Protein backbone atom coordinates (compact mmCIF):
# COMPACT_ATOMS: atom_id res chain seq x y z
CA UNK A 1 0.00 0.00 0.00
CA UNK A 2 2.63 2.14 -0.91
CA UNK A 3 0.39 4.22 -2.86
CA UNK A 4 0.70 8.14 -2.66
CA UNK A 5 4.50 7.93 -2.45
CA UNK A 6 4.36 6.15 -6.01
CA UNK A 7 2.03 8.71 -7.31
CA UNK A 8 4.10 11.87 -5.67
CA UNK A 9 6.94 10.96 -7.74
CA UNK A 10 4.11 10.72 -10.92
CA UNK A 11 3.18 14.05 -11.16
CA UNK A 12 6.10 15.70 -9.91
CA UNK A 13 7.37 14.49 -12.54
CA UNK A 14 5.51 15.45 -15.56
CA UNK A 15 4.81 19.02 -13.96
CA UNK A 16 8.74 18.73 -14.35
CA UNK A 17 8.01 17.08 -17.66
CA UNK A 18 6.05 19.67 -18.98
CA UNK A 19 8.50 22.32 -18.45
CA UNK A 20 10.93 20.04 -19.83
CA UNK A 21 8.66 20.21 -23.13
CA UNK A 22 9.57 23.81 -23.23
CA UNK A 23 13.17 23.61 -23.40
CA UNK A 24 13.27 20.73 -25.65
CA UNK A 25 12.35 21.64 -29.38
CA UNK A 26 8.56 21.11 -30.46
CA UNK A 27 6.27 20.36 -32.99
CA UNK A 28 4.44 17.40 -31.39
CA UNK A 29 3.77 19.73 -28.35
CA UNK A 30 0.51 20.34 -30.05
CA UNK A 31 -0.48 16.93 -28.94
CA UNK A 32 -0.26 18.77 -25.21
CA UNK A 33 -2.08 22.22 -26.82
CA UNK A 34 -4.77 19.57 -28.20
CA UNK A 35 -4.04 16.47 -25.49
CA UNK A 36 -7.58 15.16 -21.28
CA UNK A 37 -10.98 13.60 -18.96
CA UNK A 38 -8.69 12.29 -15.89
CA UNK A 39 -4.93 13.48 -14.43
CA UNK A 40 -3.93 16.85 -14.53
CA UNK A 41 -0.53 18.55 -15.63
CA UNK A 42 -1.88 19.78 -18.65
CA UNK A 43 -2.70 23.38 -17.64
CA UNK A 44 -1.27 23.07 -13.95
CA UNK A 45 2.03 24.42 -15.19
CA UNK A 46 1.42 24.99 -18.62
CA UNK A 47 0.95 28.56 -18.42
CA UNK A 48 1.32 29.57 -14.50
CA UNK A 49 4.41 31.38 -15.17
CA UNK A 50 2.60 34.40 -17.10
CA UNK A 51 -0.55 36.47 -16.54
CA UNK A 52 -4.13 34.16 -17.45
CA UNK A 53 -5.60 37.31 -19.40
CA UNK A 54 -3.18 37.24 -22.14
CA UNK A 55 -3.17 33.62 -22.42
CA UNK A 56 -7.48 33.35 -22.47
CA UNK A 57 -6.71 33.68 -26.89
CA UNK A 58 -4.30 30.85 -26.01
CA UNK A 59 -4.75 26.82 -26.34
CA UNK A 60 -3.52 26.51 -22.86
CA UNK A 61 -6.60 26.98 -20.54
CA UNK A 62 -10.06 28.40 -22.06
CA UNK A 63 -9.71 24.45 -23.97
CA UNK A 64 -9.45 23.29 -20.34
CA UNK A 65 -12.35 25.12 -19.44
CA UNK A 66 -14.90 22.80 -20.44
CA UNK A 67 -12.71 19.36 -20.10
CA UNK A 68 -13.65 17.90 -16.59
CA UNK A 69 -10.72 17.19 -13.96
CA UNK A 70 -9.14 19.66 -15.95
CA UNK A 71 -11.17 22.63 -15.35
CA UNK A 72 -11.48 22.33 -11.96
CA UNK A 73 -8.18 21.85 -10.71
CA UNK A 74 -5.98 24.49 -12.01
CA UNK A 75 -8.24 27.49 -9.98
CA UNK A 76 -7.97 24.92 -7.15
CA UNK A 77 -4.20 24.74 -6.62
CA UNK A 78 -3.59 28.73 -7.22
CA UNK A 79 -6.31 29.30 -3.68
CA UNK A 80 -4.42 27.33 -1.35
CA UNK A 81 -2.33 30.24 -0.04
CA UNK A 82 -1.98 34.10 -0.65
CA UNK A 83 -3.04 35.03 2.80
CA UNK A 84 -0.66 36.92 4.88
CA UNK A 85 0.92 40.01 3.09
CA UNK A 86 3.63 41.03 5.57
CA UNK A 87 5.82 38.20 4.78
CA UNK A 88 8.80 37.22 2.36
CA UNK A 89 6.49 34.89 0.47
CA UNK A 90 4.11 36.91 -1.47
CA UNK A 91 4.49 40.49 -0.05
CA UNK A 92 2.19 42.85 -0.45
CA UNK A 93 -0.20 43.32 -3.80
CA UNK A 94 0.47 45.79 -6.46
CA UNK A 95 1.58 43.86 -9.73
CA UNK A 96 0.56 41.19 -12.16
CA UNK A 97 -1.08 38.92 -8.75
CA UNK A 98 -3.07 41.45 -7.97
CA UNK A 99 -4.94 40.82 -11.09
CA UNK A 100 -5.33 37.54 -11.23
CA UNK A 101 -6.67 36.91 -7.71
CA UNK A 102 -9.55 39.22 -9.30
CA UNK A 103 -10.63 36.65 -11.39
CA UNK A 104 -10.76 33.64 -8.92
CA UNK A 105 -12.68 34.71 -5.89
CA UNK A 106 -15.66 36.01 -7.89
CA UNK A 107 -16.03 32.58 -9.34
CA UNK A 108 -17.72 28.86 -8.06
CA UNK A 109 -14.57 29.13 -5.83
CA UNK A 110 -14.71 30.77 -2.77
CA UNK A 111 -12.63 33.29 -0.17
CA UNK A 112 -11.84 33.31 3.41
CA UNK A 113 -8.32 32.16 2.50
CA UNK A 114 -7.54 34.93 0.25
CA UNK A 115 -9.33 38.63 0.68
CA UNK A 116 -6.42 40.35 -1.61
CA UNK A 117 -9.14 42.46 -3.58
CA UNK A 118 -11.13 42.86 -0.25
CA UNK A 119 -8.76 45.05 1.12
CA UNK A 120 -7.56 46.93 -2.09
CA UNK A 121 -8.90 46.79 -5.48
CA UNK A 122 -11.62 49.52 -6.09
CA UNK A 123 -14.33 47.58 -4.63
CA UNK A 124 -16.09 48.42 -1.74
CA UNK A 125 -19.63 47.19 -1.73
CA UNK A 126 -18.34 43.53 -2.83
CA UNK A 127 -14.93 43.94 -0.78
CA UNK A 128 -16.01 44.89 2.89
CA UNK A 129 -19.12 42.91 2.87
CA UNK A 130 -17.43 39.28 2.00
CA UNK A 131 -14.56 41.15 4.37
CA UNK A 132 -16.72 40.28 7.38
CA UNK A 133 -16.63 36.49 7.66
CA UNK A 134 -12.76 37.12 8.10
CA UNK A 135 -12.87 39.54 10.46
CA UNK A 136 -14.04 37.02 13.22
CA UNK A 137 -10.57 35.30 12.17
CA UNK A 138 -9.03 38.65 13.97
CA UNK A 139 -11.22 38.14 17.37
CA UNK A 140 -9.23 39.22 19.74
CA UNK A 141 -5.63 38.74 17.93
CA UNK A 142 -3.99 40.33 15.05
CA UNK A 143 -2.12 37.73 12.80
CA UNK A 144 0.51 39.89 12.26
CA UNK A 145 0.76 43.39 14.26
CA UNK A 146 1.33 45.00 11.32
CA UNK A 147 -0.93 43.40 8.75
CA UNK A 148 -3.92 44.09 10.89
CA UNK A 149 -3.52 47.26 11.35
CA UNK A 150 -3.31 47.39 7.20
CA UNK A 151 -6.43 45.21 7.41
CA UNK A 152 -8.37 47.42 9.44
CA UNK A 153 -7.24 51.38 8.75
CA UNK A 154 -8.06 50.43 5.47
CA UNK A 155 -11.70 48.77 6.51
CA UNK A 156 -12.69 52.23 8.79
CA UNK A 157 -11.50 54.87 5.96
CA UNK A 158 -13.34 52.90 3.33
CA UNK A 159 -16.05 53.08 5.83
CA UNK A 160 -15.87 56.50 7.15
CA UNK A 161 -18.00 57.97 4.03
CA UNK A 162 -20.40 55.08 3.09
CA UNK A 163 -21.24 55.73 -0.56
CA UNK A 164 -22.34 52.07 -1.47
CA UNK A 165 -25.60 53.86 -0.08
CA UNK A 166 -24.77 55.74 3.13
CA UNK A 167 -27.22 53.75 5.15
CA UNK A 168 -24.81 50.73 5.69
CA UNK A 169 -22.44 51.40 8.24
CA UNK A 170 -22.39 47.80 10.35
CA UNK A 171 -19.59 47.81 7.80
CA UNK A 172 -17.66 50.02 10.49
CA UNK A 173 -18.78 48.47 13.57
CA UNK A 174 -17.17 45.25 14.35
CA UNK A 175 -13.85 46.78 12.55
CA UNK A 176 -13.97 49.18 15.54
CA UNK A 177 -14.13 46.41 18.24
CA UNK A 178 -10.77 44.54 16.66
CA UNK A 179 -8.15 48.06 16.11
CA UNK A 180 -8.28 47.53 20.03
CA UNK A 181 -6.30 44.40 20.52
CA UNK A 182 -3.60 45.63 18.93
CA UNK A 183 -3.48 48.93 19.94
CA UNK A 184 -3.73 47.51 23.86
CA UNK A 185 0.07 45.70 23.76
CA UNK A 186 1.61 48.94 22.36
CA UNK A 187 0.26 50.98 25.19
CA UNK A 188 1.17 48.52 28.01
CA UNK A 189 4.70 47.34 26.63
CA UNK A 190 5.50 50.72 27.88
CA UNK A 191 3.71 50.83 30.85
CA UNK A 192 5.24 47.73 32.66
CA UNK A 193 8.75 49.64 31.17
CA UNK A 194 7.75 52.23 33.50
CA UNK A 195 5.43 49.43 36.02
CA UNK A 196 2.32 49.82 38.04
CA UNK A 197 1.79 46.42 39.20
CA UNK A 198 1.83 45.50 43.03
CA UNK A 199 1.35 42.09 44.71
CA UNK A 200 -0.94 41.38 47.59
CA UNK A 201 1.21 39.98 50.82
CA UNK A 202 -1.94 37.37 51.65
CA UNK A 203 -1.73 35.18 48.99
CA UNK A 204 1.90 35.38 48.06
CA UNK A 205 2.31 32.21 48.85
CA UNK A 206 0.74 29.20 46.72
CA UNK A 207 0.18 28.35 42.86
CA UNK A 208 -2.34 30.99 42.48
CA UNK A 209 0.00 34.32 42.30
CA UNK A 210 1.85 32.33 39.18
CA UNK A 211 -1.42 33.59 36.97
CA UNK A 212 -0.62 36.85 37.41
CA UNK A 213 3.22 36.91 37.62
CA UNK A 214 3.51 35.16 33.95
CA UNK A 215 1.05 37.61 32.36
CA UNK A 216 3.11 40.18 33.58
CA UNK A 217 6.50 38.62 32.62
CA UNK A 218 4.53 38.24 28.51
CA UNK A 219 3.49 42.03 28.60
CA UNK A 220 6.96 43.81 29.09
CA UNK A 221 7.05 43.43 25.33
CA UNK A 222 4.68 43.53 22.55
CA UNK A 223 2.29 40.48 23.47
CA UNK A 224 -1.24 39.55 21.71
CA UNK A 225 -3.73 39.10 24.92
CA UNK A 226 -5.62 36.41 26.08
CA UNK A 227 -8.51 37.62 28.56
CA UNK A 228 -10.02 34.90 31.10
CA UNK A 229 -6.73 34.36 32.93
CA UNK A 230 -7.47 38.49 34.03
CA UNK A 231 -10.39 37.49 35.28
CA UNK A 232 -8.60 34.42 37.37
CA UNK A 233 -5.67 36.39 39.05
CA UNK A 234 -8.54 38.18 40.68
CA UNK A 235 -7.73 38.66 44.55
CA UNK A 236 -4.45 38.30 43.79
CA UNK A 237 -3.88 41.51 42.23
CA UNK A 238 -3.17 44.82 44.47
CA UNK A 239 -3.07 48.27 44.10
CA UNK A 240 -6.51 50.89 43.31
CA UNK A 241 -5.23 51.92 39.72
CA UNK A 242 -6.76 48.60 38.61
CA UNK A 243 -8.71 46.22 41.25
CA UNK A 244 -12.10 46.72 38.74
CA UNK A 245 -10.88 45.98 35.64
CA UNK A 246 -12.56 42.46 35.16
CA UNK A 247 -15.73 43.60 36.40
CA UNK A 248 -15.31 44.94 32.51
CA UNK A 249 -14.44 42.01 31.37
CA UNK A 250 -17.38 39.97 32.91
CA UNK A 251 -19.83 42.77 31.13
CA UNK A 252 -18.33 42.84 27.51
CA UNK A 253 -16.80 39.94 26.89
CA UNK A 254 -19.11 38.15 28.93
CA UNK A 255 -20.31 38.16 25.34
CA UNK A 256 -17.40 35.47 24.26
CA UNK A 257 -18.72 34.63 27.75
CA UNK A 258 -20.54 30.78 27.62
CA UNK A 259 -23.33 31.83 30.21
CA UNK A 260 -22.43 28.53 32.30
CA UNK A 261 -19.32 29.41 32.99
CA UNK A 262 -19.03 32.96 33.89
CA UNK A 263 -21.38 32.13 37.05
CA UNK A 264 -18.88 29.71 38.40
CA UNK A 265 -15.62 32.27 37.91
CA UNK A 266 -18.10 34.82 39.69
CA UNK A 267 -17.95 32.03 42.73
CA UNK A 268 -14.25 31.45 42.76
CA UNK A 269 -13.73 35.37 42.90
CA UNK A 270 -16.20 36.55 45.64
CA UNK A 271 -15.08 32.87 47.71
CA UNK A 272 -11.17 34.41 47.31
CA UNK A 273 -12.67 38.15 49.06
CA UNK A 274 -14.61 36.94 51.49
CA UNK A 275 -11.18 35.48 53.03
CA UNK A 276 -9.41 38.21 52.21
CA UNK A 277 -12.03 40.63 53.86
CA UNK A 278 -11.57 38.38 56.97
CA UNK A 279 -7.98 40.01 57.42
CA UNK A 280 -9.79 43.49 56.35
CA UNK A 281 -12.15 44.93 59.69
CA UNK A 282 -14.19 47.65 58.58
CA UNK A 283 -15.47 45.28 55.54
CA UNK A 284 -14.05 48.86 53.72
CA UNK A 285 -12.32 46.51 50.63
CA UNK A 286 -15.55 45.07 49.77
CA UNK A 287 -17.64 48.43 49.71
CA UNK A 288 -15.48 50.41 47.39
CA UNK A 289 -15.70 47.49 44.41
CA UNK A 290 -19.16 46.69 45.33
CA UNK A 291 -19.88 50.87 44.53
CA UNK A 292 -18.13 50.03 40.93
CA UNK A 293 -20.12 47.35 40.73
CA UNK A 294 -23.77 49.60 41.18
CA UNK A 295 -22.01 52.87 39.26
CA UNK A 296 -21.41 50.84 36.16
CA UNK A 297 -24.82 49.19 36.99
CA UNK A 298 -23.56 45.68 36.22
CA UNK A 299 -26.42 43.17 37.72
CA UNK A 300 -28.62 45.73 35.24
CA UNK A 301 -26.89 44.76 31.71
CA UNK A 302 -26.46 40.92 32.29
CA UNK A 303 -26.97 38.36 34.66
CA UNK A 304 -24.62 38.90 37.48
CA UNK A 305 -25.00 37.50 41.49
CA UNK A 306 -24.09 40.15 44.00
CA UNK A 307 -21.75 38.38 47.04
CA UNK A 308 -23.68 36.86 49.28
CA UNK A 309 -23.64 33.41 51.55
CA UNK A 310 -24.62 30.97 49.18
CA UNK A 311 -22.37 31.37 45.98
CA UNK A 312 -19.47 29.86 48.56
CA UNK A 313 -21.09 27.43 51.19
CA UNK A 314 -21.36 24.96 48.58
CA UNK A 315 -19.46 22.60 47.38
CA UNK A 316 -21.35 21.36 44.44
CA UNK A 317 -20.59 24.95 42.64
CA UNK A 318 -16.53 23.27 42.69
CA UNK A 319 -16.00 21.70 39.25
CA UNK A 320 -12.71 20.13 39.10
CA UNK A 321 -13.36 19.61 35.30
CA UNK A 322 -12.54 23.21 34.88
CA UNK A 323 -9.76 23.96 37.12
CA UNK A 324 -7.77 21.47 35.38
CA UNK A 325 -7.74 23.50 31.88
CA UNK A 326 -8.07 27.32 32.95
CA UNK A 327 -5.21 26.52 35.05
CA UNK A 328 -3.89 23.16 33.37
CA UNK A 329 -2.98 26.11 30.30
CA UNK A 330 0.09 27.19 32.61
CA UNK A 331 3.24 24.93 34.17
CA UNK A 332 2.09 24.72 37.51
CA UNK A 333 0.79 21.76 38.88
CA UNK A 334 -2.73 20.80 38.40
CA UNK A 335 -3.63 19.14 42.12
CA UNK A 336 -1.61 22.24 43.66
CA UNK A 337 -4.29 24.40 42.64
CA UNK A 338 -7.20 22.62 43.25
CA UNK A 339 -6.48 21.43 46.64
CA UNK A 340 -6.17 25.17 47.50
CA UNK A 341 -10.02 26.37 46.24
CA UNK A 342 -10.95 23.35 48.14
CA UNK A 343 -9.74 24.65 51.47
CA UNK A 344 -11.52 28.06 50.66
CA UNK A 345 -14.57 26.36 50.94
CA UNK A 346 -14.68 24.60 54.28
CA UNK A 347 -13.15 27.45 55.72
CA UNK A 348 -16.51 29.74 54.88
CA UNK A 349 -18.97 26.76 56.89
CA UNK A 350 -15.93 26.81 59.53
CA UNK A 351 -17.26 30.82 60.12
CA UNK A 352 -21.38 30.38 59.11
CA UNK A 353 -21.12 29.30 62.71
CA UNK A 354 -21.62 32.26 65.33
CA UNK A 355 -22.70 34.16 61.93
CA UNK A 356 -18.82 35.61 61.39
CA UNK A 357 -17.89 35.90 57.74
CA UNK A 358 -21.90 35.81 57.26
CA UNK A 359 -22.82 38.99 58.99
CA UNK A 360 -19.42 40.57 56.99
CA UNK A 361 -21.00 40.23 53.67
CA UNK A 362 -24.26 40.99 55.24
CA UNK A 363 -23.06 44.68 55.64
CA UNK A 364 -21.60 45.07 52.78
CA UNK A 365 -24.06 45.45 50.54
CA UNK A 366 -26.55 46.46 53.17
CA UNK A 367 -24.68 50.13 53.77
CA UNK A 368 -23.79 50.92 50.34
CA UNK A 369 -27.97 51.44 50.25
CA UNK A 370 -28.46 54.76 51.85
CA UNK A 371 -28.54 55.96 48.48
CA UNK A 372 -28.89 52.81 46.24
CA UNK A 373 -31.32 50.25 46.10
CA UNK A 374 -29.19 47.56 46.14
CA UNK A 375 -29.50 45.56 49.17
CA UNK A 376 -28.57 42.39 50.41
CA UNK A 377 -30.54 39.32 48.62
CA UNK A 378 -29.91 35.83 48.63
CA UNK A 379 -33.18 34.38 48.06
CA UNK A 380 -31.80 34.18 44.12
CA UNK A 381 -28.71 36.03 45.14
CA UNK A 382 -30.18 38.88 42.86
CA UNK A 383 -31.90 42.16 43.41
CA UNK B 1 -17.87 65.75 4.53
CA UNK B 2 -14.29 65.79 6.10
CA UNK B 3 -15.41 66.01 9.75
CA UNK B 4 -18.10 66.86 11.94
CA UNK B 5 -16.18 69.83 13.60
CA UNK B 6 -17.51 72.40 11.20
CA UNK B 7 -21.42 73.29 10.01
CA UNK B 8 -22.38 70.50 7.28
CA UNK B 9 -25.86 69.94 6.34
CA UNK B 10 -27.43 66.54 5.78
CA UNK B 11 -29.63 68.16 2.83
CA UNK B 12 -26.68 69.16 0.99
CA UNK B 13 -24.54 66.10 1.46
CA UNK B 14 -26.55 63.47 -0.95
CA UNK B 15 -25.98 66.26 -3.56
CA UNK B 16 -21.92 65.79 -2.62
CA UNK B 17 -22.46 62.02 -3.02
CA UNK B 18 -23.56 61.65 -6.85
CA UNK B 19 -21.82 64.62 -8.21
CA UNK B 20 -18.82 63.46 -6.65
CA UNK B 21 -19.87 59.99 -8.23
CA UNK B 22 -20.76 61.20 -12.04
CA UNK B 23 -17.35 62.90 -12.15
CA UNK B 24 -14.50 61.64 -10.28
CA UNK B 25 -14.28 57.79 -11.74
CA UNK B 26 -14.47 59.75 -15.43
CA UNK B 27 -11.20 61.76 -15.08
CA UNK B 28 -9.67 58.37 -13.43
CA UNK B 29 -10.83 56.54 -16.87
CA UNK B 30 -9.26 58.99 -18.74
CA UNK B 31 -5.88 58.31 -17.85
CA UNK B 32 -6.78 54.64 -18.51
CA UNK B 33 -7.66 55.47 -21.49
CA UNK B 34 -4.67 57.60 -22.43
CA UNK B 35 -2.96 53.73 -22.11
CA UNK B 36 -4.99 52.29 -25.00
CA UNK B 37 -5.21 55.42 -27.07
CA UNK B 38 -2.43 57.47 -26.49
CA UNK B 39 -0.27 54.60 -26.11
CA UNK B 40 2.34 55.48 -23.22
CA UNK B 41 1.99 52.48 -20.48
CA UNK B 42 4.01 53.77 -18.12
CA UNK B 43 6.27 57.36 -18.77
CA UNK B 44 7.70 55.57 -21.81
CA UNK B 45 5.64 53.18 -24.21
CA UNK B 46 7.66 50.20 -23.12
CA UNK B 47 6.60 48.15 -20.52
CA UNK B 48 2.77 47.58 -19.52
CA UNK B 49 2.19 48.11 -15.53
CA UNK B 50 0.94 51.66 -14.80
CA UNK B 51 -2.29 49.36 -15.77
CA UNK B 52 -1.15 46.65 -14.02
CA UNK B 53 0.61 48.69 -11.27
CA UNK B 54 -2.71 50.91 -11.37
CA UNK B 55 -4.94 47.96 -10.06
CA UNK B 56 -4.55 49.05 -6.84
CA UNK B 57 -3.17 52.63 -7.28
CA UNK B 58 -7.23 53.59 -8.33
CA UNK B 59 -7.28 52.06 -4.81
CA UNK B 60 -6.33 54.71 -2.02
CA UNK B 61 -7.45 55.50 1.75
CA UNK B 62 -5.41 58.91 1.23
CA UNK B 63 -7.69 60.39 -1.76
CA UNK B 64 -10.00 57.81 -0.46
CA UNK B 65 -11.07 56.40 -4.01
CA UNK B 66 -12.65 52.95 -3.04
CA UNK B 67 -15.38 53.76 -1.17
CA UNK B 68 -17.50 54.91 -3.70
CA UNK B 69 -16.49 52.74 -6.94
CA UNK B 70 -18.53 50.17 -8.02
CA UNK B 71 -17.76 46.76 -7.52
CA UNK B 72 -19.77 45.58 -10.98
CA UNK B 73 -20.20 48.76 -12.39
CA UNK B 74 -16.81 51.43 -12.56
CA UNK B 75 -14.36 47.90 -11.99
CA UNK B 76 -15.77 46.00 -14.85
CA UNK B 77 -15.00 49.32 -17.53
CA UNK B 78 -11.69 49.84 -15.96
CA UNK B 79 -10.59 46.12 -16.08
CA UNK B 80 -11.22 45.86 -19.73
CA UNK B 81 -8.73 48.26 -20.79
CA UNK B 82 -6.41 46.86 -18.29
CA UNK B 83 -6.73 44.18 -20.60
CA UNK B 84 -6.38 45.33 -23.75
CA UNK B 85 -3.22 47.22 -22.22
CA UNK B 86 -1.78 43.58 -21.39
CA UNK B 87 -2.46 42.98 -25.33
CA UNK B 88 0.45 45.13 -26.00
CA UNK B 89 2.58 42.80 -24.83
CA UNK B 90 0.69 39.54 -26.22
Amino acid sequence: NFININNLYDDNHLDWNHVLCKVNLKEQCIQIAEFYKDLSGLVQTLQTLDQNDSTTVSLYETFFNEFPKEFSFTLFEYLIKHKKLNDLIFRFPQQHDVLIQFFQESAPKYGHVAWIQQILDGSYADAMNTLKNITVDDSKKGESLSECELHLNVAKLSSLLVEKDNLDINTLRKIQYNLDTIDAEKNISNKLKKGEVQICKRFKNGSIREVFNILVEELKSTTVVNLSDLVELYSMLDDEESLFIPLRLLSVDGNLLNFEVKKFLNALVWRRIVLLNASNEGDKLLQHIVKRVFDEELPKNNDFPLPSVDLLCDKSLLTPEYISETYGRFPIDQNAIREEIYEEISQVETLNSDNSLEIKLHSTIGSVAKEKNYTINYETNTV
Amino acid sequence: DLTSSNFADSADYEILYEIRALYTPFLLMELHKKLVEAAKLLKIPKFISEALAFTSLVANENDKIYLLFQSSGKLKEYLDLVARTATLSN
